[PDB]
RNA sequence: GCUUGACUGCGAGCGUGACGGCGCGAGCAGGUGCGAAAGCAGGUCAUAGUGAUCCGGUGGUUCUGAAUGGAAGGGCCAUC
RNA sequence: UGAGCCUUGAUGUGUAGGAUAGGUGGGAGGCUUUGAAGUGUGGACGCCAGUCUGCAUGGAGCCGACCUUGAAAUACCACCCUUUAAUGUUUGAUGUUCUAACGUUGACCCGUAAUCCGGGUUGCGGACAGUGUCUGGUGGGUAGUUUGACUGGGGCGGUCU
RNA sequence: GUUUAUUAAAAACACAGCACUGUGCAAACACGAAAGUGGACGUAUACGGUGUGACGCCUGCCCGGUGCCGGAAGGUUAAUUGAUGGGGUUAGCGCAAGCGAAGCUCUUGAUCGAAGCCCCGGUAAACGGCGGCCGUAACUAUAACGGUCCUAAGGUAGCGA
RNA sequence: UUUUGUAUAAUGGGUCAGCGACUUAUAUUCUGUAGCAAGGUUAACCGAAUAGGGGAGCCGAAGGGAAACCGAGUCUUAACUGGGCGUUAAGUUGCAGGGUAUAGACCCGAAACCCGGUGAUCUAGCCAUGGGCAGGUUGAAGGUUGGGUAACACUAACUGGAGGACCGAACCGACUAAUGUUGAAAAAUUAGCGGAUGACUUGUGGCUGGGGGUGAAAGGCCAAUCAAACCGGGAGAUAGCU
RNA sequence: AGGGUGACAGCCCCGUACACAAAAAUGCACAUGCUGUGAGCUCGAUGAGUAGGGCGGGACACGUGGUAUCCUGUCUGAAUA
RNA sequence: UAAGGUGAUAUGAACCGUUAUAACCGGCGAUUUCCGAAUGGGGAAACCCAGUGUGUUUCGACACACUAUCAUUAACUGAAUCCAUAGGUUAAUGAGGCGAACCGGGGGAACUGAAACAUCUAAGUACCCCGAGGAAAAGAAAUCAACCGAGAUUCCCCCAG
């Protein structure tokens, strides 16, 4: 779903963009194995500050 | 028991209404599945026998929010 | 030969049925057909040719319209 | 790679006719020296009519009511249609890969002086299997029931308006 | 041997054997909503269902019907997908008769759509079936034989009051 | 009593005494009685408690029409010489009774369905652990030796003791016949008869439960029974039947 | 009121109306103390896998019927005075 | 409160007591064997068998005390796997069972009625199961009303068959 990436994962990733992917690829691979974070409307404002400040 | 641990979905009974509307008793079983959830807070795989609809409830609320509610009503995970 | 009375709304009175119902019926109102006219015609010489009801379909009618204005549905009449 | 979708470019033989004219719009000039017409080939479309275009020769132009056509310019620019091609997004009967769900009545380790169960590691399957919901076929396995009446007893035959 | 305790002890049931079908193990199957157990702590020389009932000679013909196993070009067809068209409501327009946008809603159900059926080929130690009408050998009768009946095919062996 | 019809040899009763069957509640209609009267009457409730208070509401004096609506007229139709239905009669509330409706509904009584419990001390199968099978026969395989053969085969004694083997007690089973039939016994006695080293029999204990069990299969068995056990409950099931 | 006393008792007895009584335990009332709880004003904030919908049912007198509302086994999914 | 009394069938025996220590009635306590939620382990209920701590002019045996399970809280420890968790131990507090109706919730019939019978009715009744109280449940409007308003829930009587 609306998950935001953090890693060099293959061609849907650009070090973090909101994509439209299925929920099966969301959980257990992106929801924690690393490499991403769920977007439960709290991380879309927290990691947005990580984009601007860094 | 076939009970959804999160949303509390328990099986209910109904009728098999055919073309002649003859009533025959049966039951409605939930789409229950045993899914393994990793939490970022406690660093542990949490296994939960939940419904397929209940997995979507976890997706909006968060696994830390769901397991906080199971601690309140005395559920064991 | 000429035509549509196998008319519409009615119907005094009567026959026959336990009942549901069925059958006959002059005449009146409206508008017609035939005849020059008096008149006759609401199917066929008569007696069999039929399916009660529930449920719907079609056409017509603001009759109803669960706040109001419509509408849906229902009823009425015609009909399957 | 098939299909929808969004840009970008090809793309239009009624006929007289400078001539394989898409329609509405802006439009008397844009383009060329940020190096042009017109010849010479390769590839290619195709009603072999002709057009498009890379490379290259080339070394200074091509147009517009121009008179005609029912309707004027490949002078140029716009939203597009017909046809057609290539990238880019979305969605799909078969084949492969990945592991991270899931499966493990495989090994191994621990709770644990435990053939249960639970956790971990690893091998192998794998988004199948299996289950739930919905749905078609099958279904006396099982359950609820019907299977008419007069009648010289009943059944049979026959009858019911 | 077993069986209708308490009217039927058998020609019945069982039986080793035989054949078909199911089944590669987390077996099929069965009890179980499920877990689990049985099968089995067994692995096709095994297990389950069914049929027949030692042994001896053997078990013919027929795949249409009814079942099952397949092969599939097409037809039809469920959930789902919701393409078109119609209706209701009314902003606005028409001095009126009426028409009618968007929105929402009702109704209609093209396409996508697997098994099954239609279709074709097998299977009878599957359920079954192995004839109806005629003609023909001394008198009848019978039919070795020969036609018809388009129903898939018309009693082989042995036996027979 | 039931019948067209019973002394009827159709049914019921040995007798005696006690007990025992058309009720009750709420509605509705009618009759009688009583009150008031174009009005009658309250229910819940209040209460110095059946009063008193409470008129919420019901019924009736107006109906016709599907209805809007109209109205002593209305409806039908374009309109009726008319017609369908009404107007011109006083009802209402108590009480008792005759009926109906719903409840078990005059009483007695089914065979059965369903639910919840209880039973495998009987019987059926199975598991676990023990016990019993007197006696008399038949003499397989194998072992051994001899004859015989080129060598096997074959055969002869001895030895061996195989068997859902035979005869037959205890034990188990119950085929024929009699007695017994208000028995000694809700299936036995007596005399014959079958099995009896097994697919045996039995003690002890456990497991399998009602649409289920078990079943060498009779639709048998499952506490003197089984085409669905027993007990309790729905339940006073229902009964057009006696 | 009633019951008993040798047959039917106002005046025989137990009682009755009435007047009283609790050391100890205990129910219920207020009065009051203590330990926790929390007032009022002002400024905000307004309950999301939820409402709804596809489907399968059930409950509302109301059997899917033109059928609203309520509940949910399944799938999907908002708006923000 | 008392001059009588030692419950009754049911006498007798033996005394007690008569002005406050007979008996009788009431309040508060003590003892309260064994079984039963039964709770130290078990068991065919009213029986058997331990662990630890404590007491002996006889420190054998007996007497005394305590030790069930679950959940919560807290402390101490503790794997695979380093930290961590799973797990283990101890302590504190609470629950267990019975009991006639009534309540709430989860499951849920059939006879019968329809003169048969499947929709339906019987009926969410009978029964089962969980949980709780003296009541429970419900309860302060995303409710009705209809352009006037009313203002939670529950019960009764009407509306009304």
């Amino acid at each position: 779903m609306q998950v935001i990436l953090l890693d060099k994962v293959a061609n849907l990733g650009s070090l973090g963009d909101q994509v439209n992917v299925k929920a099966g690829y969301a959980r257990n691979f992106l929801v924690p194995q690393g490499k991403a974070v769920p977007a439960t409307k709290k991380n879309i404002e927290f990691f947005e500050a990580r984009r601007a400040e860094l | 028991s076939r009970v959804c641990q999160v949303t509390g979905k328990r099986p209910v009974t109904g009728n098999n209404r055919s073309h002649a509307l003859n009533a025959t008793k049966r039951r409605f079983l939930p789409n229950l599945h045993s899914h393994r959830f990793w939490v970022e807070s406690e660093k542990r795989f949490v296994t939960l026998r939940v419904s397929a609809k209940g997995m979507r409830v976890i997706d909006k609320k968060g696994i830390d929010t769901v397991l906080a509610e199971l601690r309140a009503r005395g559920e064991k995970y």
